[PDB]
Order: C-alpha cells, then structure tokens, then sequence
C-alpha cells in the first residue's frame, strides 16, 4: 500500500526519467538477462544480443506501461487490467521473475539518477515495483 | 565463486575504488529503510524512526563499516567463501539468530549502492559478476545454520 | 482471490480438521523446524524438542487463527488485522517464511486427510494459505 | 545434497514402496492444477480445462511416469546428481526453455503427494530428507542453464 509520500516520491523519480524511459527499459532487461540467465527462458524468440532491436523495442514497451502505472498510481488494478490478463492467461511468466526485473530496474535508476535515488525514494520505488508485480500476477489462479 | 577470470578482475578492480566506510554505512542504512523489518536486530542502536534518523545514526554507520569490512576481506578468498565465513556463519546462527534471508536482502541493497555510486562504470556485465559474489557470500554465511 | 468453489473447498477440508487443528498446527511447526531450519531463528526462546509443550501451545495458537480465518472467509483482512499488526510491528518475521509454513501445513493436511485432499482441494487450500500470508504481511511497510 | 547416512536410508526405504507410474501422473497432474501457469509447456496435451481433465489426461499420465522415471534414477546416484542430470539440464534449457522454478514447484508437489500416499509414515524427519532430495534434483536440473 503506497502512502501519499510514496506516490509523490515515485512521480518525482519517474518525472526525471522522461525521454530516457525506453532506454532504461532496455538497460534493465539487459541487466536482467545477464544477472539472472534463467529469465531468458521466456524470450527464446528474441535476439538477446547487446543492442538487439527486439530488446530495445521491448524495453520501450515495458517503460510505457510503468509510465502508465505512475500516472494511475491510484487505480493500478484498473490501469493494468489488460496486462494482468496477458501475463496470467497467455505469457504465464513465473511470479518469481517479477522480483528480478524489479531489482534490475532499481539498479538502472540508481546508476542514472544519483541525486534523486535517495534512501526514501529507493524505498518508495521498491514498494511501487512490488505493487505493480502484485497487480500483474493477481489473476494467475 | 564460479567467477570467470574476467569476472574476477571486474569485481576486484571496482572494489579497489570503494570507500568501505561510506558504502558500508549506506548499504546498512538503506536496508533498515527499504525493508523496515530488518530493524528487529538493532533496537539498541536508537532512533530508526526515519530515513534521516537511520542514515544519520552513527551506530548504524559503524556497524555498516564492520559488515563491509568482513565482506571486503572475503573477496580475497573468492575460492573459499565457505571456509572464510564459517565462524561468522555459526555466530549469526547460534548467537545472533539472524535469518539468512537478511543476507540476501543486504546483497541486493549493496548492488544498488554500488550502482548509485559508480553510475556508468557499473555496467550490466559488472553487475552480473557482483550478483554472483553477493549470492556466494550469502550462501557461505548461511552454511552453518 | 478465493472463488465460491475455493471457499466451499476450504470450509469443507477445515471442517474435517475439527478438533485436531491444534495437533495439526503443532505438527506443521515441527515439520517446518526440521525441513527449514532457518525458521528456528525466530524461536530462540523455545524448547524445540520433540513434543515441547511450547511447540504444542504455539501450534494451537496458529491453528486457532486459521480456524478464525475460515470462519470469516469473506472478511479476512478484518478478522486478521490484530495478527497482521503483531507480525508487522513486533515479530517482524521475514515474508519468505510464510511460504515455508504454508507448505508444511499442506503436508500435514495431506498426511491426515487422504480422502478430502483432492487436487481441487489442494489447489484451494494453497490459494487460501497464500491469502492468509498476504494479510499477515500486508502492513510490513 | 547433505544427506546423513540415516537420511539416505529413510529416503531409499520409502522409495521402495512407491509406484512410480502412479505417483508420476499424480505429481504432474497436481502441478498443472495447483499452478495453472505451468500448463504453458503442454498445449499439445489437449484438454487441461478442469481438474478431471488434467488428472485423467492420458498424456499427462504418460509424461508424469517419464519424469518420475528419470527422477527415480537420480535416487541411485545421490552422489552425482549434477552428472546424472547434465544432458537433461541442457535439454530443458536449450530445447524446452523451461524456467527452473518449475523444478522446485514440482518438488513441493511431490512431497505433498508422498504425504498423501504414506500418511503417518511420512514423518517430519522423512519429509526433511525428501526436502533435501527434491532441492538437489532441482539444482542439478538447473546447473546447465
Ligand atoms: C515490471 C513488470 C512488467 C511489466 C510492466 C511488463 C510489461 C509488459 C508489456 C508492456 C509487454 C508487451 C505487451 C504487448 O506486446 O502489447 C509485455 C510482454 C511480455 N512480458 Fe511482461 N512485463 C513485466 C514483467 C515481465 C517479466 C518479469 C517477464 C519475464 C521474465 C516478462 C515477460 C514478458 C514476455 C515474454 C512478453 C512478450 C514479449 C514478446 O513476445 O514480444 N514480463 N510485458
Ligand atoms: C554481508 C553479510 C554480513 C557480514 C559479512 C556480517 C558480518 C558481521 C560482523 C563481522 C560482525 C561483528 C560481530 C562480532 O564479531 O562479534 C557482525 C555482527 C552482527 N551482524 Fe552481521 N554481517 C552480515 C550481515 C548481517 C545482516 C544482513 C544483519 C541483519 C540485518 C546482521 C546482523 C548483525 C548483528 C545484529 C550483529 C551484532 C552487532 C552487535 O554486536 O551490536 N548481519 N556481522
Ligand atoms: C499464516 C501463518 C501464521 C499464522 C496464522 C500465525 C499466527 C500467530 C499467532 C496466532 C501467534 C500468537 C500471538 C499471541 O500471542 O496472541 C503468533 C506468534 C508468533 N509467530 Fe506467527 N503466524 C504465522 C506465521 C509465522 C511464521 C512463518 C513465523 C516464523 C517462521 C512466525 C513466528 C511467530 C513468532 C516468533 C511468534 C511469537 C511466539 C511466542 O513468543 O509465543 N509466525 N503467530
Ligand atoms: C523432476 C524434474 C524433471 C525431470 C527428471 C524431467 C524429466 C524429463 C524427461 C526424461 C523428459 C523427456 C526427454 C526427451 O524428450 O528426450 C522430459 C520432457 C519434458 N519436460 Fe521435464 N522433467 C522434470 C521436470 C519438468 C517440469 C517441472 C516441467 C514443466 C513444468 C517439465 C517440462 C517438460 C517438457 C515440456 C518436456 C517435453 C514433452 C514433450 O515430449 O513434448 N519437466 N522431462
């Protein structure tokens, strides 16, 4: 449960991401594939090579959805219904994986938003990614 | 651990640029803030009521330095983290009653602090190697439970 | 979320537990202690010996709370608020341990309810234990 | 794994009583029923729409017997699981693209199945030995990823 402070923290941090969200999207995936090689089992049809357009494009896709989620921080369940659906009934990614992408995304933001990645912002973002994870895995069963 | 000579160099060289003092205090403080339940072991430290209060607490800072110190010394025994942390493993279990999951949480926090610190320098491939190390350390510390 | 089916399944299997709940609670703890030794770090003050009265006493408490969650299956967040507060603020049990107890609870029921422990019931009990765990950990941060 | 001699005897003794054909189908069907997401690898198996559809599906049954067959062999090479499962690890990774977490879920399901089947005979400590075993197999199966 995101507090008012959290929502603020998140909106601020993401605010700064701006035009780079797509790139950060791509970079987190790349960090994910290398750090947790088991996550590659869900992308057998992609070229997982560095700077692959498939990864880049997918990075964008993920970033936009996070953007949309920040925008509807108050109504996530509703803003991500379609995506919860897709993952629960089509993709069927194992829930453990969500924590791996989340971590890689924090690492990415840390590396790129030094001044903004304060302990309190770090805490907020974590809870945020956890929340998003929960929503995306709520219709699994 | 199962570090490639190349992965070994990458760890080795970034570490050499690490101010243990600051990184240790920040890693431990971030832990107490992001995962508030870890504070159950530091009651005697004082005021952990706020990020500000945690980050400023000198007891936290000094404990952070002690922890990273020991971590630091373990990178010199990457081929036997197990024998390097055996006594520390027993202490944490038998005296401190610290759930090894805490070891994993810090590991991850540690990685965020390094990224925070080295920006550019902390590349995907450098993170992969660090991830292997934090996992390795956590595993070794949990070994005697 | 628990479907009507799930609810019937749970009330049904738990119904069979009846007056053995206490004993089954104690048994789940013991299996957990033996299989997942790290969970012992939370009970440094307990005699964990075989047939410890402390374990016995503790098993009853856990069993009583589960029984209370079954009785209020449509209002768990409220029926369990107190316990949610305790765990979040005083015990501060790492979240991962809940999954370990759940699993040892499933094992105990299986070992005692061969006839009711059907695939469908197994599934329902798993989602149920996951829900209780979610509630007890909801106020952590 | 770290199996005491007496843990190894207890595993082996009970395993002697198991009908791998039967347990095999039970474990696999149950997996597909409790964690429906695991169904993603079996779209060619047909109807898996309800519990009865899964539990009774001739293909699930036959597959389960295969998996448990391979598992039973692992039990005779408890000393070298990694070796025993190497080609199987490569296959699951490179060909099948099966996330190794699936291997731990199946392990847990299997432990419930043994409890189901053996009742009181599946003592706390027998469970503890099997927990070590299913974890070892899952680990061996993920080693080539
Ligand atoms: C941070 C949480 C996540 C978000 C917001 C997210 C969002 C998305 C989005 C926006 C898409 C594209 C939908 C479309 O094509 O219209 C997608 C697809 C996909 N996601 Fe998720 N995702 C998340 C976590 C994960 C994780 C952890 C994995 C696997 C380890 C994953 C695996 C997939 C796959 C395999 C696809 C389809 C890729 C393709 O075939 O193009 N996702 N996700
Ligand atoms: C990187 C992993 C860790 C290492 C290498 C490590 C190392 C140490 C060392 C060297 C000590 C000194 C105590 C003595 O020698 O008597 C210590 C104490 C302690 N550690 Fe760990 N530690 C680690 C992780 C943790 C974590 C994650 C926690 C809890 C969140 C924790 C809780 C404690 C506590 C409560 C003490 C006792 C401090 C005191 O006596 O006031 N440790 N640790
Ligand atoms: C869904 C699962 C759980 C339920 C229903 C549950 C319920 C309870 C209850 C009813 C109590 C007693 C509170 C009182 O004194 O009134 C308790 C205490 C406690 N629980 Fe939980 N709990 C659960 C999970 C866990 C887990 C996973 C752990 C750690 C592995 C844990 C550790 C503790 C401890 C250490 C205490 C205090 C015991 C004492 O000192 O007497 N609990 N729990
Ligand atoms: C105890 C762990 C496991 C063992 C020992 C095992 C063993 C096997 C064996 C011997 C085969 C046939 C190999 C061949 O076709 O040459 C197989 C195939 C397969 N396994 Fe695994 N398996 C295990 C767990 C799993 C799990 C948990 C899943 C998915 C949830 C899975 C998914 C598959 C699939 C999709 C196939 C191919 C089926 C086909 O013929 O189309 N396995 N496994």
């Amino acid at each position: 449960v995101l507090s008012p402070a959290d929502k603020t923290n998140v909106k601020a941090a993401w605010g700064k991401v701006g035009a780079h969200a797509g790139e950060y999207g791509a970079e987190a995936l790349e960090r994910m594939f290398l750090s947790f090689p088991t996550t590659k089992t869900y992308f057998p049809h992609f070229d997982l090579s560095h700077g692959s357009a498939q990864v880049k494009g997918h990075g964008k896709k993920v970033a936009d959805a996070l953007t949309n989620a920040v925008a509807h921080v108050d109504d996530m369940p509703n803003a991500l219904s379609a995506l919860s659906d897709l993952h629960a009934h089509k993709l069927r990614v194992d829930p453990v994986n969500f924590k791996l992408l989340s971590h890689c995304l924090l690492v990415t933001l840390a590396a790129h938003l030094p001044a903004e990645f304060t302990p309190a912002v770090h805490a907020s973002l974590d809870k945020f990614l956890a929340s998003v994870s929960t929503v995306l895995t709520s219709k699994y069963r | 651990v199962h570090l490639t000579p190349e992965e070994k160099s990458a760890v080795t060289a970034l570490w050499g640029k690490v101010n243990v003092d600051e990184v240790g205090g920040e890693a431990l403080g971030r832990l107490l803030v992001v995962y508030p339940w870890t504070q159950r072991f530091f009651e005697s430290f004082g005021d952990l009521s706020t990020p500000d209060a945690v980050m400023g607490n000198p007891k936290v800072k000094a404990h952070g330095k002690k922890v990273l110190g020991a971590f630091s010394d373990g990178l010199a025994h990457l081929d036997n983290l197990k024998g390097t942390f055996a006594t520390l493993s027993e202490l944490h279990c038998d005296k401190l009653h610290v759930d090894p999951e805490n070891f994993r949480l810090l590991g991850n926090v540690l990685v965020c602090v390094l990224a925070h610190h080295f920006g550019k320098e902390f590349t995907p491939p450098v993170q992969a190697a660090y991830q292997k190390v934090v996992a390795g350390v956590a595993n070794a510390l949990a070994h005697k439970y």
